[PDB]
């Protein structure tokens, strides 16, 4: 069990921490999050009082590093920091659990929630999507635009998500114009899989990032890569089935924890609709769309 | 973007821009079987690919045997046409290659993006006119050409054909589409009108009959007239 200490509190903010959030008051005595699961990432986020746009937070892994939370005031906003000196983080940690001003992660054990949302998330692919690379932790923000956004600015602000276009050279080998855009399997298989991702696990742990960054800031082109990515698997004739059955979990998890208030700006009914029903595998994610059929029945 | 009514004129400033009609690529007749089930037998179709600043139309013959051992045929249609435009547009010189194509039928976007991804500044475009080059097989001596054909083949037209000499591109468009609105509402009329005289004739190398300016008057209003009357008989008007 890890630790995430805060400085202070100075202003009013919403604190979450993977899928909990708390609310704490300006100049509470707050002191940081405490019993926070060893063994997968984490990503803890804030979204101040006053303005309620820009949500923003940290993606990281205790295993990486000792972390803490301390409000800039030039900045004006919470910032991830580490120390370096072991001992005297300790030495912090120890003092404010004594105090007892610290929350607790609040994990039911029953509850596999998070693993489900990060089974295939890797810290050293999230740094190589957020570049920054004098921090092991990575920010995120509602308003970070994607590589894919920027050629359609800043680039060191950038989510460099993998770059997947239906209507490119990369995915339409000359000559099988027709056969490949109708059956996406080998801009899938060989060009994504074989090629930039090496492994089904890399595709969905990056999958499954961006659909987190979608759900906890807001990330519009975080939406956007989640959903072609499952568009390009759903539009695949000849997938792994394996994928197939880990797919139909992954979505199921994601579905599940989304927000209800958000299915409208959230899913993309095209994608959806075509998954579930048109696509060569709407036969093959039965536990998503028996989730999605009786949520979000309006959306089909 | 799409194009209407608003940006009509576009069509014959001097940026070389393509129309492609695919309505007569996948031709059916529709028949009973012995059993007494239907069936349907394919004839030959043809790409209507025009420039309308020009008039020079690119009459893509497509013979049945392209469909031997096929499935989705009207599906593939659309790519096969979309695969012969982008092969006339790497036949033609650089400086002839349009800049615009643009498709009568929404559903050709996708698969002619998907074949001109080498040519990526060219712009494929969807129009919201309804324009009537699916009459184009109503013209006696395109429907001829098609119809002999024994392989794939590509005839060259003037579809204005010598009117440039006196009237522009705006005036030879609007007489074009006109006469194939005709041809497309009633048929057996359109053709009477303009054949009715057997003096007018069509030149070997021509499509329509040489009227003078004055005949090519009485004309338009004949078929103006004509495709007023259509239309009161369609809507009880």
């Amino acid at each position: 069990m890890n630790t995430v200490p805060f400085t202070s509190a100075p202003i009013e903010v919403t604190i979450g921490i993977d899928q909990y959030s708390f609310n704490v008051k300006e100049n509470q005595p707050f002191h940081g999050i405490k019993d926070i699961p060893i063994g997968h990432v984490h990503v803890i986020h804030f979204q101040h009082a006053d303005n309620s746009s820009m949500r923003y937070g940290y993606w990281f892994d205790c295993r990486m590093g000792n972390f803490y939370i301390q409000y800039d005031p030039k900045d004006g906003l919470y910032k991830m920091m580490e120390e370096r000196d072991g001992a005297k983080f300790e030495n912090i940690v120890h003092n404010f659990k004594e105090r007892q001003m610290m929350v607790s992660y609040p994990k039911i054990d029953e509850d596999d929630t998070w693993y489900n949302l990060t089974e295939f998330v890797q810290m050293d692919k999230i740094r190589k999507i957020v570049r920054k690379d004098e921090n092991q932790f990575s920010y995120v923000d509602s308003s970070m635009t994607t590589v894919q956004e920027n050629e359609l600015s800043d680039p060191a602000h950038s989510l460099n998500y993998t770059v997947i276009n239906f209507k490119s050279r990369e995915a339409i080998r000359p000559g099988h114009e027709m056969e490949d855009f109708l059956d996406k399997s080998y801009y899938l298989n060989t060009v994504m899989l074989q090629g930039i991702f090496k492994n089904s696990s890399n595709y969905f742990g990056e999958l499954q990032f961006a659909f987190l960054n979608a759900m906890f800031f807001g990330n519009y082109g975080s939406s956007l890569q989640w959903h072609a990515m499952i568009e390009l698997i759903c539009s695949s004739a000849t997938v792994p089935k394996h994928m197939l059955d880990k797919l139909d979990e992954i979505l199921y998890y994601q579905i599940k924890t989304l927000p209800e208030q958000y299915s409208d700006i959230l899913l993309n009914e095209r994608v959806w609709n075509i998954c579930l029903y048109s696509s060569f595998q709407k036969n093959s994610l039965h536990n998503t769309e028996k989730i999605m059929e009786n949520k979000y029945p309006e959306l089909l | 973007g799409a194009m209407n009514s608003s940006n009509y004129a576009e069509l014959f400033n001097n940026d070389i821009k393509l129309f492609v009609d695919d309505t007569n690529v996948y031709r059916v007749t529709v028949h009973k079987t012995f059993e007494g089930n239907v069936a349907t037998k394919a004839i030959n179709g043809c790409i209507f690919t025009l420039n309308p600043k020009t008039g020079h139309l690119f009459l893509k013959i497509i013979h049945t045997s392209v469909w031997a051992g096929q499935k989705r045929l009207s599906q593939l249609a659309k790519w096969k046409t979309a695969e012969e435009v982008s092969a006339l547009v790497r036949s033609l010189p650089k400086e002839e290659q349009p800049k615009q194509i643009i498709v009568t039928r929404k559903a050709m976007l996708d698969p002619l993006e998907v074949h001109m991804l080498d040519f990526p500044n060219i712009a494929i475009r969807p129009t919201e006119l309804r324009l009537p080059f699916s009459a184009a097989m109503s013209i006696d001596k395109l429907s001829d050409v098609v119809m002999k054909a024994t392989e794939p083949q590509m005839v060259l037209f003037n579809i204005y054909d010598d009117w440039l000499d006196r009237i522009s591109s705006y005036t030879a468009f609007s007489r074009l589409t006109l006469l194939l609105r005709a041809l497309k509402t009633n048929e057996e009329s359109a053709k009477m009108i303009l054949l009715s005289d057997p003096t007018i004739t069509i030149k070997s190398y021509h499509l329509w009959p040489s009227f003078t300016d004055e005949q090519w008057i009485t004309i338009e209003s004949q078929m103006r007239d004509l495709i007023l009357t259509e239309y009161g008989r369609k809507y009880n008007v």
